[PDB]
């Protein structure tokens, strides 16, 4: 519009906020002890 | 009474030492170090998030130009188009087919996100380490201390005040710059504040989150509307915070070494074992008793029992006490070569009591203590059949 910035603040329906998301829990490692040696063997589901 | 001693700079590990004052009962102390926090001093430089680009409603005149003016907007990049001949809506908007102008308004902002999700740039000194220590000694079996390593300033809780440090090592994780995001920080060289290279780390820089003014170098470029359409294109370069989102190196919260942790809480490293701490405590009188109380507990005989060369309490041994009363006897090794897990014992008249020690030399020929006398309890080890432990309890390893 050729004139003035008409005023009036329209306040944001969904602003970001810090919640809590669930997040994925990896398959529990199988260790294996070995002399000064930690065998470790994983069994990943999803890149991790 | 005031006791000195230098201990190792560890989290889990009690340095129970013997007070011995000559003409008295001596007295056992057990220190513990609960928690380590280096907390160097911060100072906030800026914070970086991912921009937006608000674009204005552009301006539109049939016929002649239309000059622009420098809007004190950061970053405000203003450009005037001409021979546009925009269609929109109900057919054409206009019929002077050159003297057609578009003028086009494009300012950067710091995005909603940058109140939640933003980086924080931040210069570090030494600062001040300070600690939490337990201290069970005597018949006390409490404290709750939370004590500056300044060795100026003892702490002065319960009734023994005590004077620990200065720590021998300043090895502090941070380096001379520190970026905090969320629960992570890293020892990123962030360039300058209004220095900030387009595309790269902080592309947007603000003194605070709240601040109404900032620094936006993106290198916005406007571009001309195609084929008569109102809208106003723009070329910027992506996100400099988007980048190094995803091209991160590993953060200093999981490769300091010495085993730290970091909190962002004041800014802190915690838990960080290096080096000795001198701990200079100042035991109240009335915590002795006299020597005429306690038994003595000459010409008494040591055995060890099958002692193992492991990091847990492998150790066991005998001792055939000859006690001239009968109660209680604290015991101790002044050399560091034992570590006992009892803290006392309760001696019959001239009887026999076991107890349960660790150690790591094959042949431990240690000077067991213990009220007003000492024996050699020297014996032979055997190594351990298994490697699967998590922690150990000695770290006393030396020549063997
Ligand atoms: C300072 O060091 C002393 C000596 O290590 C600490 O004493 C011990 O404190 C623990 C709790 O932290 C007590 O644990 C007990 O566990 C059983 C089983 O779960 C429970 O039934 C008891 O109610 C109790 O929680 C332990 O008994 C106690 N030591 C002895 C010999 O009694 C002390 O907590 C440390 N103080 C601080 C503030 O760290």
């Amino acid at each position: 519009g050729e004139g003035d910035t008409f005023k009036g603040k329209l306040h944001v329906p969904f602003v970001p906020v810090k919640a809590k998301c669930i997040a994925t829990l990896a398959p529990e490692p199988l260790v294996e002890h070995k002399h000064r040696t930690l065998i470790l063997h994983l069994h990943p589901d999803h890149p991790t | 009474y005031e006791h000195t001693a230098v201990m190792p700079n560890k989290v889990g590990i009690p340095y129970k030492a013997l007070v011995e004052r000559p003409g008295y009962a001596p007295v056992h102390l057990q220190i513990q170090l609960v928690n380590t926090r280096i907390i160097p001093s911060t100072n906030l430089e800026y914070i970086t998030c991912k921009y937006k680009t608000k674009v204005p409603s552009p301006v539109v005149k049939c016929c002649g130009a239309t000059q622009c003016t420098s809007k004190p907007h950061p970053d405000y990049q203003c450009q005037v188009f001409t021979g546009v001949y925009p269609f929109m809506w109900g057919g054409a908007y206009c019929f002077c087919d050159t003297e057609n102008t578009q003028m086009s308004e494009a300012y950067v902002e710091r995005s909603e996100e940058c109140s939640i999700d933003h980086a924080k740039a931040y210069k570090v000194h030494t600062g001040t380490v300070q600690a939490m220590v337990n201290i069970t000694y005597g018949s006390v079996s409490w404290r709750s201390a939370d004590v500056y390593v300044n060795g100026e300033t003892p702490a002065k809780i319960g009734d023994a005040k005590l004077i620990i440090g200065p720590l021998s090592s300043a090895w502090s994780p941070f380096d001379n710059k520190v970026v905090v995001y969320g629960h992570e920080v890293y020892n990123y060289d962030f360039p300058e504040y209004g220095t900030g290279k387009a595309g790269s780390f902080g592309d947007l820089q603000s003194r605070t989150s709240t601040s109404n003014d900032l620094y936006a170098n993106t290198n916005l470029k406007l571009q001309r509307p195609q084929a008569g359409i109102v809208h106003t294109p723009f070329t910027q370069a992506p996100s400099g915070f988007e980048r190094w989102k995803r091209d991160k190196g590993a953060p200093l919260n999981d490769v300091a070494p010495f085993g730290c942790s970091i909190a962002l809480e004041p800014l802190r490293a915690e838990n960080c074992a290096v080096g000795s701490i001198p701990i200079s405590i100042d035991i109240p009188d009335a915590a002795f008793t006299r020597i005429s109380e306690t038994p003595t507990v000459s010409d008494l005989e040591c055995k060890i029992t099958e002692c193992t060369y492991a990091s847990d309490f492998g150790g066991i041994a005998t001792v055939a006490y000859k006690s001239s009363k009968a109660g209680n006897c604290p015991i101790h090794s002044p050399s560091g070569v034992a570590v006992i897990k009892e803290n006392d014992v309760t001696l019959a008249e001239s009887g026999s009591f076991t107890f349960h020690f660790s150690t790591a030399n094959i042949h431990p020929a240690f000077k067991l203590q213990v009220c007003t006398s000492a024996v050699t309890c020297k014996g032979d080890c055997k190594p351990p059949k298994d490697h699967i432990v998590d922690y150990p309890a000695q770290h006393t390893e030396s020549f063997t």
